[PDB]
């Protein structure tokens, strides 16, 4: 029947409170990369790709053409 | 003028159980009808008021 | 215009509006960090049976939660401030045109050379040709040249209204005795709704606006033909 | 028995018979403008003025009759009557932004300057001078009235507070002969509607104050007040101080300066 | 003819959102002009930039509004 | 700003007070509970012995369930405590609540 | 600024007094002789009819409908202009 | 001795959560709530000039 | 200049408001317009809580500046201690007026 | 005096339970009806 | 906080009828009025 | 025992796992047998026997920590009967489906909605990323 | 003897119940046209066939909500009966004057039920902005009888700020300083400060508005040389101090709730809080014009007016911090208060950070007058006010009554109405980003489903509503009287026993100074 070894026995709160205070931060970053790929630079991209070759008067001619226009047939 | 003040403090302490605003005798009871007659009543006049204009009248 | 189901912003039309996107994702991203993180230390501080009663200090932990919001507050006002800038910075408009709102409906006069002016009401829902949007179309609409510096001048006849188009970041009151101000500059040829965004009166949900864009010599022989 | 020193007040239906000639009151304006009607308005008005008289009269008897006012509960009045004293600036604050706003910017319709175009202000040297040196005067014989009321002195007390009505009394007739002879009326325009609406909020609140000096002088003649305790005095002389600041006020911004 | 006018420039006398004064000087100063040419006999086709700004700028029925006033002699302004 | 060990010494010397009331045995228990701790052995052992000298089996036997209570989830600490006190419970009499029964839902 | 005078040694009844009579009522005295002097009834002007002036948008609710509460046929002309 | 939650709880659960389910599922799907979801993959575009 | 005629307080003070000015004067506070000193507050020199019942509210401020102050009933009898601080108190129910 | 106590410091009674149900009913009925028959009136007249 | 047992049980089948009296106050003459809409417009 | 309204201003019993010595005992009055056994209790607590203890724990303390702490059954209770009652909702929501919505706008139905998506494409509404950006202009189909 | 007690009353806990009943009644016309507006726009079309009545739903749903329901409960209710007690006072300062107070509001009300009556109703928006508000756009009686009945109201919580103001300040025992009361008392006197000076302004602006429609004055009338947008900066210079004003007292219960529910003696950084209210009322007084970024505004002045107001997410966040640092290490006890206190600390924070994103003028351009807005301030108000009140409501309900709630039911009722809330108005911040306008009758079709979803949300909103009805009749019928209360030593209110004797500290409560 051998003892039980001392415990920690101070400070028990504290220590959880910082432990997860730490877990939250580093999940935070986490989140804020992942955004910065899944939504940020996402749309900087989907922005600049569309008009990168984008041609003004062909899109016009094309909507011209479906017939949406008042002022042009 | 004389100071009559004494002669009221002993009337309004008078320890007779009526409120401060009925203490002064007969006149505050009449006032206080005629007060809050016109009161009840001018609001009932202005219930019918509303009744009468809350419909179109050509 | 919106599409079923849409969570965020319409496509932007206009630069400006672009950098209103951009801006508005950095200031979501912060406050969705924010109150995830209100909500975990919440569930957090629910979730032991260790106590802890005694009087706690709070000098020390007070300094972070005023410095780290004021950083953050600070983070978000920068790049706020550099588009209310940049939005006024002088741009040499092309063209003037004026909206005078009315109950219900908008006219429009662009006399910076003849006298053009007409009026534009909703299409009536019973009247739409098919395709056609409920509440959104108008019989005359605001032609306008594409790829330029537009002065748009507001102001109203009778109540106040106010002239919104969503793509191109556009809302300016319409006042009565006043006349106010913005700038429009649309990237795309196309077709750019917006409804009025003062109320009123009873007809508030029914004097929507819609703009055309389509090349200046288009937009040059339309102005000739509504005179 | 209670071994504090604030007043428990007698259940009263003074509250609710002004909250019921309140409704009497706009119900009745409401009538005015729109149905060609006084009846209501009237009854209200009767109906404020019967409830005010009581529930101050009440008051007195709490106070001067009865004993009930130590020094814990004259304190509260006094923290009572400056906050109201406060919301009365305000109030009159909202129509000083008013004026401002429409001449420090006048609009096309008036000519794009102050005063409009079509509108000859008064002089601001003849009666509005006046005014401002019988308001002036008046402030300083109430308080020689305080004074000798602290000294002990009844007659003076008197002489002086009657003095201080007088000159009230005297603004608001040169104040209701200058509207008469005003060349431009409360339809002329914002220069109009700021004139007559912040200079009549202020005439009615000297005919308040005037009111409330006069109940001062009567209940000095009783006797009610002592050397050391008199806070209605007080608060009236505050209130006719506050009415005083406001007119130099209005001098300076609507007389003077928006001439 | 210092022009080929498209529109109202920019004025740094009225840089701000709210344009009521640039409609409102540029239609008192055309017409300012116009009077003064006018009676010294000369050729109101000098005040015509200030006509144009004001044409731009201005709601059709505020210069018919004021133009009803001139002739009704109850125009505020100062001509 | 003190250690750990004055913070001990402290409640040590509070509870051995000899004429020690039983107001003063609860103000001890009941502050002490507030810390972020489990109360040391030598405390613990201090207030049961209080307990003792004010004839009051049935706080010894509470003072043991706060103990166990302030560990939370650390479900080593309570059996490492009963252990180091296992003298002074003989010593006493004190019967732990589990062997009471009184750890029973 | 301290006026051009000079006394505090005694607050009192008698300074205020003092006061009241020398310098608060005199004072009164003169704008009184001042406007009374300065009065006499000047020119009313041309009538013009402004429209930011003599405005109805609603009729008043006494009277005609269309005179001002302290109307001075004097000196206030309705929209119409002065009356006879 | 039980209480209300200890006999009852269970039956509350378990019952209120299928009534529930079902009666909202019916709602949204069978008495012709116009939801007007995307036609993005679910509507054929057709000429409409 | 000069001359009488307007009533004292001593003349003419009345009720509750007389009470108070008498009181005063002779260095009473029967209707508790003063704040109490506190004595060391041990067991043998408690602090002194005067009521004309036989109980009353103690609020223990335990130390200076604490914004919480502890309530609690003190009962006529033995004293009593702040739950908080335990300092003593002890009712001393009395007379007629405080 | 006045009556103290539970029950004794409100303006309703609650000595019976189901005249205070009908009570409570007319009360908060009353209130959220109402905007249902101002509406309904504004609709009669035009 | 503590609190003596009822001192006027209300029993399930009581509550029920509390209950349903109690939501019966409101829907009923909502629902009157909106189920009558039609007949109120046009008018 | 029998706690009485008109005890407020006294010190009360309470189980707390926070404030574990109440400021009175659970238990004031004590029979014959209670009252010896409180005497008995003054000698070594190594003769009192099991149920003896037990016997004096209860007189005073009402609750054990393991009892006060019990958790419960109950969140079945609230979770259930709130589903039930949000279920209700549905019925109330059904109910103005059926007698108090009319039909709504012919802009609706299937043919006229098919001819506006179109028409939305053919104007390229939302063409960076909202709507039609998810259309295959090359393939005349969504995109997959 | 009814008539005296009821009609007469100088008792602060009488008149603080008669607040709680108008208050509960007020709250069931506000809903009623909360589901009317919800019902409108529940399917495309219309409904009413009448949007002018559908104005005027919008509008008397927001003042009956604003000045019926929140303010009287909070500074009415909860203000009367808890701040007296919790300094050990005998009553208020000016007890007879608290009761004109109260029934200034039943007529105040009635002007309101009268202007929609009348005429059409007033369909102005509860801005009531001219010149739709003037006598051309809103021709009669109806718009009259609203700034009559704002006037009542204004009157009666003028008169209620002195009375809390110089409460707080004079009757407090000898030896309390102003820094030794509770946090609600600390909450009730600032919110009382930004009465005194916000609601005389907006008595201002109407009273012209009033000579504007009655007496032929141009103030706001371009005609004359006036200006509407005049009329708007008067409004809000009132108006952002008033949502300080409805939220305030509920932090100062949610303080007091959340410390009660922790077992704590005291709230976490007591001095912080007080700071951090008295900052929010200082600074919600020069921040107005964020309700003005699209009226035509120089842009150096959109630029301090965004700066300042972010500003007041500094004190506002040290209170949020504050409360979860009070939970922290606390023995929780899950009441149904504290799940209202709870729910409340996170939609408020959700609700305040979309106000920050208001606050930025270049994306207020596009979110100004579309339901980004209505979401926004629903979840201050129904997540944020309302969630304070029930925590509040249920918390001192055994305080006021005597009786105990069933704690089972009110967590029921609790669950439902989160339900509700969220469903409702989650989806308006899509509708708002993708630019549906707040203030209409229908939308184009794009916005059906969240307005579908939101409607929804507003149903089970109503059956949270009625089941809080049974719950107060089941407490009021079965009658469970209180026993004990815990934490009596840190929470003075509950000390006189469950209810209060209608006279407490009679004998004043004795406080050492030391
Ligand atoms: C936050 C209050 C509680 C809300 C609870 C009720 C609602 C449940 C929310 C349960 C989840 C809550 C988290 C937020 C959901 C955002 C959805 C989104 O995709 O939002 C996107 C943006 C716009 O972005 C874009 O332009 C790009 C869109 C990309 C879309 C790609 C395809 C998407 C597929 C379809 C998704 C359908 C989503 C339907 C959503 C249907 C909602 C009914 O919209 C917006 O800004 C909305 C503005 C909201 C401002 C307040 C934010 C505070 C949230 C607090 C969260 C705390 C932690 C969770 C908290 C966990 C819950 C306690
Ligand atoms: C209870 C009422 C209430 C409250 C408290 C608030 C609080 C705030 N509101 Fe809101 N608001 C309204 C009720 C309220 N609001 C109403 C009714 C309207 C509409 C009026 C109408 O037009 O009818 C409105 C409208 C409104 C507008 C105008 C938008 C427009 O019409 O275009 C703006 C703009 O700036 C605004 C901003 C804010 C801000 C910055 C706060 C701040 O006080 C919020 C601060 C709180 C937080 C930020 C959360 C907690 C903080 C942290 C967890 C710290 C860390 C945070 C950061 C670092 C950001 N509000
Ligand atoms: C020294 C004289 C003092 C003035 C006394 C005149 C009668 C006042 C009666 C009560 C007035 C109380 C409020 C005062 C408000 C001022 C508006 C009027 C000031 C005034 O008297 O202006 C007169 C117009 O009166 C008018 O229209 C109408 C006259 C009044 C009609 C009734 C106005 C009622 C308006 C009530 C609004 C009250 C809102 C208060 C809310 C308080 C906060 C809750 C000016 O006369 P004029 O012929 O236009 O020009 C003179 C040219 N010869
Ligand atoms: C038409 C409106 C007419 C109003 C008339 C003017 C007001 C008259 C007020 C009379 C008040 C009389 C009662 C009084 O003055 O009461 C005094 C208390 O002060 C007090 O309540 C002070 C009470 C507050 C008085 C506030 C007065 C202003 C109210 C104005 C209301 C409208 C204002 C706004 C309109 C836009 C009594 O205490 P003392 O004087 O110390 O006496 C005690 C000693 O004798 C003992 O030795
Ligand atoms: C926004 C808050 C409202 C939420 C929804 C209200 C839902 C439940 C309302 C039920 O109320 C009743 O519904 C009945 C129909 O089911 C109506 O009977 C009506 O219709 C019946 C069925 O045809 C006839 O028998 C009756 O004569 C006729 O008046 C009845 O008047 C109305 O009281
Ligand atoms: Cu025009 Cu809204
Ligand atoms: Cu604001
Ligand atoms: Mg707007
Ligand atoms: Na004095
Ligand atoms: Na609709
Ligand atoms: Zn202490």
């Amino acid at each position: 029947s051998t003892a039980l070894a001392k415990p920690q026995m101070r400070g028990l709160l504290a220590r959880r409170l910082r432990f997860h205070i730490v877990g939250a931060f580093m999940v935070s970053l986490g989140f804020a990369t992942f955004y910065k790929f899944a939504v940020a630079e996402k749309r900087k991209k989907a922005y600049a790709d569309f008009y990168r070759n984008y041609d003004s008067m062909k899109d016009f001619e094309e909507m011209r053409k479906a017939g949406i226009f008042q002022s042009a047939k | 003028f004389e100071n009559r003040v004494a002669e009221k403090q002993k009337l309004f302490q008078e320890d007779n159980g009526l409120p401060v605003h009925l203490k002064g005798g007969a006149t505050d009871n009449i006032l206080y009808r005629v007060t809050m007659t016109l009161c009840l009543g001018g609001t009932l006049y202005s219930l019918y008021c509303l009744g009468w204009a809350s419909f179109p009248h050509k | 215009m919106a599409y079923p189901m849409q969570l965020g912003f319409q496509d932007a039309t206009s630069p400006i509006m672009e950098e209103l996107l951009h801006f508005h994702d950095h200031t979501l991203m912060i406050v969705f960090l924010i109150s995830s993180l209100v909500l975990y230390i919440i569930s957090l501080m629910l979730t032991t049976k260790l106590t802890h009663t005694s009087t706690m200090d709070a000098q020390e932990v007070e300094t972070i939660w005023t410095i780290l919001p004021a950083i953050i507050l600070i983070l978000i006002a920068l790049p706020s401030l550099r588009i209310l800038y940049m939005m006024d910075e002088i741009n040499n408009p092309s063209l003037t045109v004026k909206t005078m709102g009315h109950q219900w409906y908008w006219s429009y006069e662009y006399t910076d050379y003849e006298d053009l002016s007409f009026d534009s009401y909703m299409i009536p829902t019973s009247e739409l040709k098919p395709g056609e949007l409920r509440l959104l179309e108008v019989d005359n609409r605001v032609v306008l040249p594409m790829e330029m510096t537009i002065r748009m001048l507001v102001s109203s006849e009778d109540v106040l209204h106010s002239w919104a188009v969503p793509s191109l970041g556009l809302k300016t009151d319409a006042i009565p005795g006043r006349l106010n101000q913005t700038t429009l500059m649309s990237s795309r040829p196309g077709l750019y709704y917006g409804q009025c965004s003062e109320i009123c009166g009873s007809n508030h949900s029914f004097m929507p606006i819609v703009l055309e864009l389509v090349p200046l010599k288009y937009f040059e022989k339309w102005s000739a033909s509504m005179l | 028995h209670q071994t504090h020193a604030y007043h428990m007040v007698n259940p009263s239906p003074w509250p609710l018979t002004g909250a019921l000639s309140a409704l009497l009151m706009t119900s009745g304006l409401t009538m005015w403008f729109h149905f060609n009607s006084m009846t209501l308005l009237m009854i209200g008005l009767t109906t404020n003025m019967l409830t005010m008289y009581q529930w101050w009269r009440d008051v007195i008897r709490e106070s001067t009759f009865q004993g009930h006012h130590t020094p814990a509960v004259q304190k509260g009045l006094r923290y009572g009557m400056i906050l109201f004293i406060i919301s009365e600036v305000l109030f009159f604050t909202g129509f000083f932004w008013a004026f401002y706003h429409s001449s420090l910017a006048p609009t096309p319709e008036l000519g794009g300057c102050w005063p409009p175009t079509g509108i000859h202000p008064l002089n601001p040297l003849e009666v509005p001078l006046l005014n401002t040196s019988v308001l002036l005067a008046s402030g300083v014989s109430i308080t020689w009235a305080h004074h000798s009321l602290m000294e002990g002195d009844r007659k003076h007390m008197l002489q002086a507070l009657f003095i201080t009505i007088t000159l009230g009394v005297y603004f608001t007739l040169l104040q209701a002969s200058e509207y008469y002879e005003a060349p431009f009326t409360i339809s002329d325009g914002v220069y109009g509607s700021t004139f007559f609406v912040a200079t009549g909020f202020h005439g009615l609140h000297v005919i308040i104050g005037s009111t409330f000096l006069i109940v001062c002088f009567f209940r000095q003649l009783k006797f009610h007040f002592t050397s050391n305790h008199h806070f209605g005095f007080e608060a009236a002389a505050w209130y006719w101080h506050f009415v005083d600041v406001v007119w130099l006020f209005l001098y300076v911004s609507i007389y003077w300066w928006g001439s | 003819k210092i022009k080929n006018y498209q529109t109202a420039p920019f004025d740094s006398r009225f840089p701000n959102q709210n344009q009521t004064r640039n409609c409102w000087q540029n239609y008192l100063d055309f017409h300012r002009c116009e009077k003064a040419m006018t009676a010294k006999g000369g050729d109101v086709s000098v005040c015509e930039w200030y006509r144009r700004v004001y044409k731009s700028l201005c709601p059709i029925s505020w210069v018919s509004t004021w133009d009803d006033r001139r002739a009704e002699g109850t125009f505020p302004g100062k001509i | 700003h003190e250690t750990d060990e004055e913070f001990d010494a402290r409640w040590v010397t509070y509870f051995n007070k000899p004429d020690i009331d039983a107001w003063e045995l609860r103000k001890g228990m009941n502050t002490l509970v507030g810390y972020d701790l489990v109360p040391e052995p030598k405390i613990i052992d201090a207030a049961l012995r209080a307990c003792r000298r004010l004839n009051d089996f049935a706080s010894a036997v509470r003072i043991l369930e706060v103990v166990k209570d302030k560990a939370g989830p650390h479900k080593e600490i309570y059996p490492y405590v009963i252990q180091e006190l296992r003298p002074t419970l003989n010593e006493l009499g004190i019967s732990t609540p589990e062997e009471l029964g009184l750890d029973k839902v | 600024a301290s006026a051009a005078k000079g006394d505090h040694g005694g607050t009192g009844a008698r300074t205020w007094r003092f006061l009241t009579f020398g310098l608060a009522l005199p004072s009164v005295a003169l704008c009184t002789l001042n406007s009374w002097l300065h009065s006499g009834h000047r020119e009313r002007p041309a009538f013009i009819p402004y429209h930011h002036l003599r405005i109805r948008t609603k009729p008043f609710s006494w009277g005609d409908g269309n005179h001002t509460f302290f109307h001075n046929p004097r000196v206030n002309p309705l929209p119409t202009g002065y009356e006879k | 001795a039980p209480d209300f939650h200890d006999k009852y709880g269970n039956a509350v659960l378990a019952s209120g959560a299928t009534f529930c389910v079902a009666v909202w599922v019916y709602m949204a799907t069978q008495i012709g709530i116009e939801w007007n979801p995307s036609p993005v993959g679910r509507v054929t575009p057709k000429e409409w000039r | 200049a000069s001359g009488g005629g307007v009533p004292t307080d001593e003349e003419q003070a009345t009720g509750l408001e007389r009470e108070v000015m008498l009181a005063a004067r002779k260095g009473q506070d029967p209707y508790n317009i003063l704040a109490p000193k506190a004595t060391s507050g041990t067991k043998e020199d408690p602090n002194l809580v005067p009521s004309i019942t036989n109980k009353r509210i103690v609020g223990c401020i335990c130390e200076e500046d604490n914004s919480t102050v502890i309530w609690f009933w003190l009962h006529k009898g033995e004293a009593q201690r702040c739950p908080s601080c335990g300092t003593h108190y002890k009712l001393v129910p009395h007379q007629l007026a405080h | 005096h006045y009556e103290e106590g539970p029950g004794k410091n409100i303006p309703f009674s609650v000595e019976n339970k189901w005249r205070l149900l009908a009570m409570m009913t007319l009360f908060f009925g009353s209130g959220f009806a109402a905007p249902f028959f101002i509406v309904r009136h504004q609709l009669l007249k035009k | 906080i503590t609190a003596k047992p009822a001192k006027t049980p209300t029993s399930p089948k009581e509550q029920a009828i509390g209950l349903s009296v109690t939501f019966l106050s409101f829907l009923l003459p909502a629902g009157w009025v909106l189920y009558h809409l039609d007949n109120y417009k046009k008018s | 025992s029998v706690v009485k309204s008109e005890d407020y201003a006294l010190p009360s019993y309470v189980d707390r796992r926070d404030y574990p010595l109440p400021d009175v005992a659970h238990v004031k009055n004590l029979s014959a047998s209670q009252k010896a056994l409180k005497e008995k209790e003054k000698a070594s607590w190594s003769s009192l026997s099991i149920d003896e203890k037990v016997e004096l724990y209860r007189l005073k303390f009402k609750e054990s920590f393991a009892e006060m702490n019990r958790s419960t059954n109950e969140w079945k209770t609230v979770v259930g009967a709130a589903m039930f009652f949000i279920g209700f909702t549905a019925l109330l929501l059904i109910w103005e489906k059926h007698y108090v919505y009319g039909p709504i706008p012919h802009t609706f139905e299937e043919e006229w909605v098919a001819k506006q998506t179109k028409r939305m494409l053919d104007m390229k509404v939302a063409p960076i990323q909202g709507f039609s950006a998810k259309w295959d202009y090359d393939k005349n189909e969504w995109k997959k | 003897m009814f008539i005296n007690r009821w009609l007469f009353s100088t008792n602060h806990k009488d008149i603080g119940t008669l607040y709680l009943l108008f208050g509960a009644w007020a709250g069931m016309v506000g809903t009623a046209l909360s589901l009317l507006i919800r019902a409108e726009l529940g399917q495309p079309g219309t409904l009413l066939g009448d949007d002018q009545i559908y104005n005027v739903v919008v509008t008397a749903h927001a003042f009956v909500m604003i000045f019926f329901m929140v303010m009287p409960i909070m500074i009415g209710g909860f203000g009367n009966w808890l701040v007296p007690l919790m300094i050990g006072a005998p009553d208020m300062a000016f007890p007879r004057m608290n009761n004109m107070s109260f029934w200034l509001l039943p007529p105040s009300f009635l002007l309101l039920l009268a202007s929609s009556m009348v005429e059409a109703g007033a369909g102005t928006g509860w801005t009531v902005y001219p010149p739709l508000a003037g006598n051309l756009a809103h021709a009669g009686a109806s718009v009259d009888l609203t700034i009559f009945s704002l006037h009542l109201a204004g009157v009666s919580s003028i008169l209620g700020a002195i009375n809390f103001i110089t409460t707080i300040i004079n009757m407090k025992p000898p030896a309390m300083s102003q820094y030794q009361t509770p946090l609600f008392v600390w909450s009730v006197m600032i919110t009382a400060v930004l009465l005194l000076l916000s609601l005389p302004v907006l008595a201002a602006g109407i009273t012209m508005l009033l000579t504007d429609r009655n007496l032929n004055t141009t103030f706001f009338d371009p005609a004359g040389g006036g200006d509407p947008i005049l009329y708007q900066h008067l409004f809000w210079f009132f108006g952002h101090p008033e949502v300080y004003i409805l939220i305030l007292p509920g932090f100062g219960m949610i303080s007091h709730i959340v410390t009660y529910y922790s077992g704590k003696k005291e709230p976490f950084g007591y001095m912080g809080m007080v700071w951090a209210m008295m900052s929010i009322g200082f600074l919600g007084f020069i921040v107005w014009a964020h309700h003005m970024f699209t009226v035509g505004m120089d842009v150096d002045t959109r630029a301090y007016f965004t700066s300042a107001t972010m500003i007041i997410a500094i004190p506002t966040g040290v209170k949020v911090f504050s409360w979860l640092a009070t939970l922290h290490g606390g023995n929780i006890k899950w009441s149904p208060a504290m799940m209202w206190a709870l729910g409340f600390i996170f939609l408020f924070t959700v609700g305040g950070l979309t106000g920050i994103v208001l606050a930025n003028s270049s994306l207020d351009i596009v979110l100004h007058d579309t339901y980004y807005v209505v979401a926004h301030f629903h979840y201050v108000l129904s997540m944020g006010a309302v969630f304070a009140i029930m925590g509040g409501f249920v918390h001192w309900f055994p305080l006021f009554s005597g009786y105990t709630l069933n704690d089972t039911w009110a967590k029921i009722h609790f669950a439902i109405m989160f339900v509700g809330v969220n469903m409702t108005f989650f989806p308006q911040h899509f509708l708002g980003l993708s630019g549906m306008p707040r203030r209409y009758s229908d939308y184009p079709d794009a916005y059906t489903m969240w307005n579908t979803i939101s409607s929804m949300g507003s149903f089970i909103s109503l059956t949270a509503v009625m089941l809080m009805v049974f719950i107060i009749w089941e407490a009021f019928a079965s009658k469970r009287e209180v026993l004990t209360v815990d934490l009596t030593t840190t929470n003075l209110e509950w000390l006189n026993g469950c209810p209060p004797p209608y006279h407490t500290f009679e004998e004043p409560t004795y406080v050492n100074l030391k």
